[PDB]
RNA sequence: UGUAGGAGACCGAUAGCAAACAAGUACCGUGAGGGAAAGAUGAAAUAGUACUCAGGAAUGAGCAAUUAAAUAGUACCUGAAA
RNA sequence: UCAAUUAUUUUUUUUGCUGAGGAAUUUUAAAAUUAUUUGAAUUUUUCUUCUUAUAAUUUAAGUUGUUUCUAUACAGUACUUUCUUAACCCACUCGUCUUGAAACACGGACCAAGGAGUCUAGCAAAUGUGCAAGUGUAUAUGAUUCUUUAAACAUUUUACGCA
RNA sequence: AUACUGACGUGCAAAUCGUUCAUUUCAAUCACGUUUAGGGGCGAAAGACUAAUCGAAAAGCCUAUUAGCUGGUUAUUUUCGA
RNA sequence: UCUCAAACUCCCAAUAGGUAAAAAGGGCGAAAUAACUCAAUUUGUAUUUCACUCAUAUUAAAUAAAAUAACUCCAAGUGGGCCAUUUUUGGUAAGCAGAACUGGCGAUGAGGGAUGCUCCUAACGCUUGGAUAAGGUGCCUAAAUAUUCGCUCAUGAGAUCCCAUAAAAGGUGUUGGUUCAUAUGAACUAGCCCUGAAAAUGGAUGGCGCUAAAGCGGAUUACCGAUACCAAGCCAUAAAAAGAAGAAAAAAUUUUUUUUUAGAAUCUUUUUAUGAGUAGAAAAUCGUGGGGUUUGUGUUGAAGCGAAAUACGUGAGUUUUCGUGGAACAUCUCCCUAGUGCAGAUCUUGGUGGAAGUAGCAACUAUUCAAAUGAGAACUUUGAAGACUGAAGUGGAGAAGGGUUUCUU
RNA sequence: UGCUAUCUAGCGAAACCACAGCCAAGGGAACGGGCUUGGCAAAAUCAGCGGGGAAAGAAGACCCUGUUGAGCUUUACUCUAG
RNA sequence: GGGAUAACUGGCUUGUGGCUGCCAAGCGCUCCUAGCGACGUAGCUUUUUGAUCCUUCGAUGUCGGCUCUUCCUAUCAUUGGGACGCAGAAGUCUCAAAGUGUCGGAUUGUUCACCCGCUAAUAGGGAACGUGAGCUGGGUUUAGACCGUCGUGAGACAGGUUAG
RNA sequence: AGCCAGAAACCAUGCUGAUUAAACAAUACUAUCUUUUUUGUUUGCUAAUGUAAAAGAGAAAUUAUAUAUGUACCGGUACAUA
């Protein structure tokens, strides 16, 4: 159920899937809000695939927070440490799909020097 | 082609949505239609009563300037 | 409309002219008429599959072989879903 | 034996669940309680009351402490987490028009791509903007305006629309 | 082309096939060529026929005709809500 | 004197309805003005200017999450409704037609009613715990084979509103009563039970079952029982507060080392209340094509695509990894623009399945043997047989129509 | 009795198809394959068959409705060739 | 376009039909009730006909017969009985009973009806008005045609007929 | 209350089926193999793992229920005992 780490608390892991997406195979499981009269999603009937509900929704303290107790950054050029440094205590950065091998190497040798850990560091080597 | 005739269901309902709205309660109202010869002979007092007010007025004025 | 230029906050091959093409064609209709589907290997094929083996042959495999690359071999880019 | 039932009260045995917050002047002030100090009170007190002065503390003023363990790890069969069946409890074909569809109402074998409130004219209110008894610059002229310029810029004092 | 309301009825066939039956020297049958064309023709009349088309042929256009009626009418959260 | 009436009325309810409870006003006075007014310029009327003064320093009766009130503007959706209690009209009646008041459903989950759009309980962010409601507590099925007093045996008993049958009428079955007579004989009476009481797949107190009940009628508690109720946390919405600059801790050995040190108005801190929803309206978002702008990403492989991720977001989505891939890709910095978002239309177009190795390859009497060819021969060729067409011929010729189909290789 | 069917070798479709596929009763849009409670319920198939799928088909040809028509008629209205 | 609305089922109701009652004035020689049973009055059912318009009109194949099976009982006969207005023979009313049976023709479009005959008796019903991918196609009910009546007419007729 | 006889009804019997019981019994023969002990079970494979219920998984009069069991006499009588 719901998933407590320090006190960042997340009240729900499970994605709303959207509703009977196997059922019929051209359905997606993105959600998608049924318009249908009889859905048995706005109308209300228990026991169907649940509706997302804002009530899910993070706490303020947390809001996009990371188990890493830090906020991701995605970085994709190396004049993004200059801002990095000095919120190194509460963001980390995560380098971007794109970046090519010899840059990506430097951008990880940067973060070392503003001692923050790249999220997904194992990449591209 | 066989209709249903009338209800007055849900009218009384629908009104107490807004509330039933009531008089603004004026102190003055317009007086058209209110007795002739004494209605214009009150128009002459009021109109009296003006100009009492107005050499009052321009009297009093003209005499503090002086 | 015919021809010639110049254009674009246009379309990008089920779109845009019916037509990016050997299309006003094929094809269909007694005829007047109706009228399609249809592009892309690679930098270079003056690099387009040599050679060997097993096969009646098709083909297949290879210690053999082009290419940077052949689950890139001309029904050749990528190659989704069912 | 001294019930019982009301009234105002005073406790107590185990125990369940909870811990938001984060105090650069409201985590402050008083209260409370303890050890002091001064004056009183009264049911007269080893938890008796008030207020006089001093300290600490907490019942004030939203959990803290201690000891384990993970672990003396470098990813392992543990731990995180995805997928996977299970099992208990619940779970009727979606869309649809209809007061009313799980229907013996209608559409849907399947998958992919394409696929439906727009544009013009005139009008209105809204809100922004510029100016104000004016406003717009119309057709058009003009320029030391000429890839982009098919716009931009300018207009030698009773033109016209609307007010 | 009468009947078997036969076989066939995703056919051999968008009317075939089998058996039965009517016709067979005349208002006969057949060919080819020819005439009459769309509110028109032509009709031993059944509104019959006029090229798998008919109580108004086929082709193209006015036209994207019109439809108070049928169907469909596409991402998300939040708020007020008949 | 008997019995009476929607469209009769001596009398006459409940329910429903209206006016009332004071400050822009009301009191009692004076002065003014008239072309109104009387016999009569204060004789009144009405108005005006000046006075003196009426509760509200708990409010000229209460009570009020009484401004969430008004009012203006602009517009939508809708105009086929239905159900229940109670009153009710027509109709033999009707899950029938037609009304009234109110509440539901429609537009609504949730718990009970065995099941059930509507009955009852009760209206819903996300969670934790409590205690209850409607309702239960023999088992299915969570809590009592609880307590307590009656009544009840049925050779088709009975068992929770709506609710799925049931009556007049009987009964020397049993149980209480009550009137009479003489612990007996009568007569009544209502409780249970019985008769009255027949239907269509096999069959329905929900089923099993239940009789010292788990039946019927009470009472006594305990226990169980919801997303309703209370407390607590978190989310968003609504309202309200309040706001345009300074040292805290730990580690060391007073001084060195380690962490932090907020002022961006659609903003930050704080508090309380609120959270249903079709048709419908609004706002905040997210994505697609193109444009300007900004500052980036590219073959030390991007986009694209498949598979994923201790990933982030309530969500649409976003971000990222590995694999494939081999050329162009973004902008959230701001803002314009649009052929801009699909599951569905007997959608359009294209591909593809299950149906299925199935339906089927049935007009027209029949082929066999041997040989040759060839990779291979039931259906090619040659021969031998057997057969058939049977001169209205599967034989010759010619027309239409086709057009090299002819013929050799 | 023939020809088929049947079985093999060969070639090889289609209509149809929300998802499907045992009942009984109940309630329900008042006749359920799925729902609630009961009965129950144990692979895979081959050959048949017509109880059911309110089986397949064609936007009820019937009936009603539309200020859609069309055909026809008259001493309907308004014209008009003759 | 329409289940916004008939003809087909189903459904509610049961007026009408059918079946069962209660009673006691008479009838039954005599005798209320062996058998009856009025005037009255209560139920049940939907094999009747209605009333209806909830369900289906992008279709549930519209009557009947044939064929074939199963269920019901409100029993006609067969089995066991009870009563009798019963001497026996019969016969009549009645109860437990649905194990078993319930026919050949003539005439019909026919449910129904109506003769003739057998029988041991020739009961009554349900199953989507049992049963059209079981059949049949005679009938209502497509398009051709006929006669009568009605309509000026074109035409119309739960008026009749033949062909489909 | 206790009983009895009594029908084409009812249930057995009889008869048919019984991969309707995911049923079973007896018999016959056979597959380097069976039995006891030790250690192990952190190219599709080629050492090898599963339990719905250990925790003292302890406990065999009997008709009974308005009375039972022994023992002694002849199903009965007497006497003990729960």
């Amino acid at each position: 159920a719901v998933k407590k780490v320090g006190k960042i608390i997340k009240k729900r892991t499970k994605k709303f899937t959207r509703f009977q997406s196997n059922r019929f195979m051209r359905v997606k499981p993105a959600w998608r809000k049924p318009r249908g009269i009889d859905c048995r999603v706005r109308r209300r009937y228990k026991g169907t695939n649940l509706m997302p509900s804002i009530g899910y929704g993070s706490n303020k303290k947390t809001k996009f927070l990371l188990p890493n107790n830090k906020y991701k950054y995605v970085v994709k050029n190396v004049k993004e440490m200059e801002p990095l440094i000095m919120n190194h205590t509460k963001y980390c950065v995560q380098i971007a799909h794109n970046v090519s091998s010899k840059k990506r190497k430097q951008i990880i040798e940067r973060a070392k020097q503003m001692n923050v850990s790249v999220i997904n560091a194992k990449a591209r080597l | 082609a066989k209709s249903k005739n009338h209800t007055n269901h849900n009218q009384n309902r629908k009104a107490h949505k807004n509330g039933i709205k009531k008089p603004k309660k004026h102190k003055f109202m317009s007086r058209k239609g209110l007795d002739p010869n004494f209605f214009r002979n009150q128009k002459y007092c009021l109109k009296g009563i003006q100009k009492k007010k107005k050499e009052l007025k321009l009297k009093a004025k003209q005499e503090k300037n002086n």
